[PDB]
């Protein structure tokens, strides 16, 4: 179920995306205020993922497709050993030092 | 070739608990009505055609809901006000002369006693008036104040008032009031005429027993309602279709005295009562309740059968606010005795004086711990009210009885307020459906 | 305007969607508190169903076509007496018993 | 940066959209209710945006094309004069008088 | 000891069982409570 | 039960009938000193096999 397939290779990965999608939304005075302000941040991170996503132009999808071409000094490894021998926490710690320029080049090449 | 079709904001609801809010029109009152939201001076009311709902006055949360608001509020608006605990010493007290009347004899008691200063050092002899039922004696005569062995007092703030203001029930986003419009719903059951709402009427909280007062009536005639009307053990709510006028008045000119008992306290006490002494009373037509009786049993002829002699006595046994009419005029709390309205049988100008009495040590929602002192008025207290309901016992009759007893009943404040949320009900919104359709994704 | 087309047939309350969509958002410390548990709820309530409808599919819509058939097991009545000849209320009681099957119809068609 | 355009033209605001779009979401226990009744309005007051877009038509967009014609009695300027000699704030004081009929018009032309 | 009555005019004579450990003496003998010097208790 | 003021009591202890003990706790020694001996047993892996 949740987290099911954290050991399992990207590919594998790739087809329970649902699981962790639905367990992001729902699953005195001073103990009622401090579960209030979970439940709010809860939503506000949610919230901003979404317009992240709608900015890109990848609005109410699980996978989506972009123009962006992928930059070969962000990694040489070929689809082979990706999608097939790797999880996804190793490739996170791999491209960690990237992202922000991937994601810069996502806006700015769907705006344009 | 049918395919599934998903539709978003389709009209279904399910019956639901949840948390409704309060709206008051657009400052010193007890129901902080300041708080609420302001009031829409159209609200919108949209008549469902072709719907009927079921409902059931006697399983409704509004009705808890309200009661634990009010007495929420009745709490918190006792915060900020004085302590009385240096008033429960020993007094000496004495009868009261100076032209009082023979029914107002030993009703009132000049006490003496010590009280502290705005100095911790020494003390100040003074003096008050007490009701004979605010005072026991302790074996002049030394007294002490009847809530000094059990709890503790707080003096109402004199600038905050106990008027009852309209208040309106809301509810929240994805819910919505059903309203019967049926003109002779009684209660329970199928109601085919509906309408939806957001907002109830103005119901003011008014607390009073074995009598309704300043509510709502009845369309077309007396209405009777029970959970089982074969139970004797269940209460029965009257609704009027035309009100009784009764006008209440307290007669003497009262006198206010303030007492420094601390550094930024002050204690109101009663000085003396400049005239004569008399009882207060309410008055009530006879010829008024007479014809109300009889729409009453007439109506109360349908349940028990139609050559069935049926009588009106008083009630029986119990604590003052449950064996009185008890109710608040102008700030003062009285207790009358109905024994000249509920007697009478029935065989298939003037006026009727009821006798009042006064109280200023208040336990309220039939609590123990907390008492409220209700600083005295100035002057004569006069008013008039519209009696538009009552709440009726059965006394169990067994052993082949040809003859059914009514005697007034109350004490517990949900069916006050059970007679003004009786045809609202809080519905759940459920916006998603599928059908089948011959539209295929593209 | 408000559930006006609750007693009218299924398709007449096919046109007024919209009147019961925007009627969903936004029409002492202790009583502070309790207001504010019920904006969030309605807050979570809309994004709860917002979420399943772009799971399904459907995002952005309030009538949505699906790739998925349907079952003559769930219902036989034919589309002359439920478009015409049926409330949405006694709809919903007929087929709450197989809702749950279409809801994991719908999501397992839309990923595949 | 956040309203750099204010004073430029309507042509040259169109192309930092997501400036503003960005700022709108993240950017005792008395203070402590306070500050949890901001967050929620921000809260409620994008989502009631996002819903009156997704009613349009225009889910996830930042501009958006419509099938409603502009009515010559809205507005006689050219394109020449709005676009290149005029600012959004100008804009709005001069067509605050027509959006309600604007707004009903989008909506009946999206639902038919 | 003495304590204070439900009447603010007169007191009573009342007595208890302590423990050792929860008194201790001001120079029968007189004690007093282990915290009052420190703390209230409630 | 003394009742000090409105609404307020304190309870006191009042008097004792029979004799008056010790409170008191009973553990076993055989299953302490089997226990005990795993635990030395068990500690002996960070300080040696020797020491006492
Ligand atoms: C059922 O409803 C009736 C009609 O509303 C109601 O009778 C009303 O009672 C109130 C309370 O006694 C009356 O209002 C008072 O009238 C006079 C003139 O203003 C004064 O005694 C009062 O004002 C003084 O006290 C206020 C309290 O702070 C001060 O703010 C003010 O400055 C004054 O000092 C007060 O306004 C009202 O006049 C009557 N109305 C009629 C038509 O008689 C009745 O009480 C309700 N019944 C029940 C059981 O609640
Ligand atoms: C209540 O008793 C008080 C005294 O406790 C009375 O007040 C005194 O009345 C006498 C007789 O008229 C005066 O000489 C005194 O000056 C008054 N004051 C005091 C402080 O003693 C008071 O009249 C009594 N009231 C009633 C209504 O009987
Ligand atoms: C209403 O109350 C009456 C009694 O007043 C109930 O009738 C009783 O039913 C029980 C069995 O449930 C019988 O043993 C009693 O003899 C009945 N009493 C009488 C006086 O007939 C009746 O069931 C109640 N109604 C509901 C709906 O609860
Ligand atoms: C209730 O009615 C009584 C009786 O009419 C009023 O009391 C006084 O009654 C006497 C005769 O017994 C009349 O001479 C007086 O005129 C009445 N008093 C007044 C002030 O008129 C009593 O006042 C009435 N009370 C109310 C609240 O209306
Ligand atoms: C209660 O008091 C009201 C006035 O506050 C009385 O109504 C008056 O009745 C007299 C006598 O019939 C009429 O002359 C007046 O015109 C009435 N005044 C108003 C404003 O209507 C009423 O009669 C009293 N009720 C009782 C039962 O005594
Ligand atoms: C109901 O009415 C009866 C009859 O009037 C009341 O009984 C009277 O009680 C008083 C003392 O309170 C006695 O002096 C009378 O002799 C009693 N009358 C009879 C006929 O026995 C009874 O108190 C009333 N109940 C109430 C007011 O709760
Ligand atoms: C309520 O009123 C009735 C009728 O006035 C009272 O019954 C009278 O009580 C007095 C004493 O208070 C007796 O002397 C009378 O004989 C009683 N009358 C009858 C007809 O029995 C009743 O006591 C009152 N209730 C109270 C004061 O609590
Ligand atoms: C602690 O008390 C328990 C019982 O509460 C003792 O267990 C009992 O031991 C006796 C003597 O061997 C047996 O007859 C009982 O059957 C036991 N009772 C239960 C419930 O098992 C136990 O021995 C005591 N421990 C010590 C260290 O004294
Ligand atoms: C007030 O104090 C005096 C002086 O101690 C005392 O004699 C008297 O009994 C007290 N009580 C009164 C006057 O009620
Ligand atoms: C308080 O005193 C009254 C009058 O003596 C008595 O009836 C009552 O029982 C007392 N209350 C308690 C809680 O002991
Ligand atoms: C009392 O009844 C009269 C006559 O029907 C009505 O005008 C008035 O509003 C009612 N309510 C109050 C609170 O007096
Ligand atoms: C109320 O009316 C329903 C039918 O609408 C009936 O079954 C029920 O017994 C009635 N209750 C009373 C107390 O008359
Ligand atoms: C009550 O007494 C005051 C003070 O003497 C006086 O002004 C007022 O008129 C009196 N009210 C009456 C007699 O109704
Ligand atoms: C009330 O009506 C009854 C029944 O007609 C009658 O016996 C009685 O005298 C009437 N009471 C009055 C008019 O005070
Ligand atoms: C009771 O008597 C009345 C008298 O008007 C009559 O209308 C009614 O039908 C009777 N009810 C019966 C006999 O059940
Ligand atoms: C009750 O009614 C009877 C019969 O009219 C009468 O004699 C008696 O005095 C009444 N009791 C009252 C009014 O308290
Ligand atoms: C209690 O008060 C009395 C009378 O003033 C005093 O003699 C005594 O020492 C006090 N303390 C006691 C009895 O512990
Ligand atoms: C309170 O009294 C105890 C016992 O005499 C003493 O040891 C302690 O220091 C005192 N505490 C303070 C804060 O003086
Ligand atoms: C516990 O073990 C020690 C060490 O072996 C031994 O000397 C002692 O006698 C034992 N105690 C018992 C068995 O009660
Ligand atoms: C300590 O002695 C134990 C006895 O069982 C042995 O297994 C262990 O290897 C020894 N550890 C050393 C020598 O470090």
């Amino acid at each position: 179920g949740f987290l099911g397939a954290a050991g399992s290779t990207m590919g594998a990965a790739s087809m329970t995306l649902t699981v962790q999608a639905r367990n992001l939304l729902s699953g005195l005075t001073v103990w009622g205020i401090k579960q209030l302000q979970a439940r709010v941040l809860a939503v506000e991170r949610y919230l901003r993922d979404q317009q992240l996503l709608g900015i890109w132009g990848c609005s109410g999808k699980l996978i989506c497709c972009t123009n962006v071409p992928w930059n070969s000094s962000w990694s040489n490894r070929n689809l082979s050993e990706i999608w097939d021998n790797m999880t996804w926490l190793q490739w996170d710690k791999e491209i960690s030092n990237y992202t922000q320029i991937i994601y810069g080049l996502l806006e700015e090449s769907q705006n344009q | 070739n049918l395919w599934v079709t998903v539709y978003y904001g389709v009209p279904v609801w399910k019956d639901a608990e949840t948390t409704l809010f309060c709206a008051s029109d657009a400052k010193h009152n007890v129901w902080a009505t300041h708080a609420c939201v302001p009031t829409d001076p159209n609200p919108q009311e949209i008549h469902l055609e072709n719907v009927t709902e079921e409902f059931n006055m006697w399983k409704n949360n509004m009705v808890e809901q309200m009661h634990t608001d009010i007495i929420s509020l009745w709490d918190q608006s006792l915060k900020p006000c004085v302590k009385l605990t240096p008033l429960c010493v020993t007094l000496q007290c004495t009868n009261v002369t100076n032209n009082i009347t023979d029914d107002m004899r030993g009703e009132l008691k000049n006490c003496s006693f010590n009280m502290t200063t705005e100095l911790r050092d020494k003390k100040q002899k003074v003096y008050s008036l007490f009701y004979r039922l605010d005072v026991v004696q302790i074996n002049n005569k030394e007294y002490r104040l009847i809530n000094c062995n059990t709890s503790a007092i707080t003096q109402a703030c004199p600038k905050v008032s106990f008027e009852p203001i309209p208040i309106h029930y809301c509810a929240p986003a994805g819910f919505a009031i059903l309203k019967c419009k049926d003109k002779k719903f009684n209660g329970t059951g199928p109601c085919p005429s509906v309408s939806t709402v957001q907002c109830t009427h103005g119901i003011k909280p008014v607390v009073s027993t074995q009598l309704l007062l300043n509510g709502s009536l009845a369309e077309e005639e007396v209405m009777i309602r029970s959970e089982n009307i074969t139970n004797n053990a269940k209460n029965i709510l009257v609704q009027f279709n035309t009100p009784v006028q009764i006008n209440c008045t307290r007669p003497n000119n009262n006198t206010r005295k303030s007492i420094r008992i601390g550094p930024g306290q002050a204690f109101y006490a009663t000085g003396d009562i400049i005239g004569d002494i008399r009882q207060a009373h309410c008055n009530v037509s006879k010829a008024t309740w007479n014809e109300t009786l009889g729409k009453v049993v007439k109506q109360l002829r349908k349940h028990f059968g139609n050559n069935t002699i049926i009588r009106f006595a008083n009630s029986s046994g119990g604590d003052l606010e449950v064996t009185t009419h008890s109710f608040n005029c102008g700030g003062e709390f009285f207790y009358c005795n109905t024994s000249g309205l509920f007697n009478s049988t029935w065989i298939s100008n003037d006026s009727i004086t009821l006798p009042c009495r006064i109280k200023q040590i208040i336990n309220m929602w039939q609590r123990i711990g907390q008492a409220m002192y209700a600083p005295p008025i100035q002057g004569v207290i006069r008013c008039v009210s519209n009696i538009t309901g009552l709440i009726l016992t059965r006394d169990g009759g067994s052993t082949n009885s040809t003859t059914e007893t009514f005697r007034p009943g109350g004490g517990d404040m949900r069916d006050n307020w059970r007679s003004e949320l009786y045809k609202y009900k809080v519905v759940k919104i459920e916006p998603l459906g599928v059908a089948p359709t011959r539209c295929k994704r593209r």
